[PDB]
């Protein structure tokens, strides 16, 4: 039932290591189906080559702007509500989407470095990482309050496993 | 007025509402708005308005300038993507600048960033905008 999605995690060009997910299709299939397919890159775009535009240390790992701030785009249109907020950030590892507001997602998510509560019932939580925490961790060091990164940090590769 | 915040004094209230009834002080409406208002809340904004009897017309108009202002706003301020950071509160949409979506602890949160994030200014300017139309008319 739940998809597992692999993203190839690169450093100015230079492989730093495959990262896993599970995507909790059971609990919430659109929001999994979107990133599962924008990983795929089926409908002929999505995440590869995309970059981690947003790292905050001790906080999350966003990305998923494909399209260039607010970018991106979900499969279902520009953007889509918001399926569920059963799931909760419970800690690092968490798989959730960004957005600008309720019913507001489209393709940017973010991976959990911490447990973030404050989250709960804002952002839809729809996986979590399976193999690779110890790179989502390497890539935190490269970010800042900011939240601006001081290497380009792409998806070299991403797709079903 | 944040000076902590503090409540506005009772008789800044007593200039505002006599220099509303009185004609004779009409010129002078938006000035005295001014003065009366340094720096002023969200939420002291309102008060003072809201402490006017009788000018219910008015009143109803000046709030059609406003939502007209905060809608302005948002669509030249659209959000910015979540998700927050710890300690962060979002940027103020247009209902909360005009005080109607936000509690007086976020606009003093707002006010006293660093840098600022003036909501009582740039409230004071959609008033200000309003109180033109109604010197005018009313």
């Amino acid at each position: 039932v739940n998809p597992t999605v692999f993203f190839d995690i690169a450093v100015d060009g230079e492989p730093l290591g495959r990262v896993s997910f599970e995507l909790f299709a059971d609990k919430v299939p659109k929001t999994a189906e979107n990133f599962r397919a924008l990983s795929t890159g089926e409908k002929g775009f999505g995440y590869k080559g995309s970059c981690f535009h947003r790292i905050i240390p001790g906080f999350m790992c966003q990305g998923g702007n494909f399209t260039h701030g607010t970018g991106g785009k979900s499969i279902y249109g520009e953007k889509f509500e918001d399926e569920n907020f059963i799931l909760k950030h419970t800690g690092p590892g968490i798989l959730s989407m960004a957005n600008a507001g309720p019913n507001t997602n489209g393709s940017q998510f973010f991976i959990c470095t911490a447990k973030t509560e404050w989250l709960d019932g804002k952002h839809v939580v729809f996986g979590k990482v399976k193999e690779g925490m110890n790179i989502v961790e390497a890539m935190e060091r490269f970010g800042s309050r900011n939240g601006k990164t001081s290497k380009k940090i792409t998806i070299a590769d991403c797709g079903q496993l | 007025p944040i000076v902590v915040h503090q409540a506005i004094s009772p008789r800044t209230l007593n200039a505002w509402v006599k220099v509303v009834e009185e004609k004779a002080f009409s010129p002078e409406v938006i000035p005295m708005f001014s003065a009366l208002s340094e720096g002023a809340t969200p939420q002291d904004l309102n008060t003072m308005l809201n402490t006017v009897g009788g000018h219910q017309a008015a009143m109803q108009m000046l709030k059609e300038t406003i939502n007209e202002e905060a809608a302005e706003w948002d669509r030249t301020h659209p959000p910015a993507m979540g998700p927050l950071p710890p300690g962060q509160i979002r940027e103020p949409t247009g209902s909360d600048i005009a005080g109607t979506t936000s509690t007086l602890q976020e606009q003093i949160g707002w006010m006293t960033h660093n840098p600022p994030i003036p909501v009582g200014e740039i409230y004071k300017r959609w008033i200000i905008l309003g109180l033109n139309k109604i010197v005018r008319m009313y």
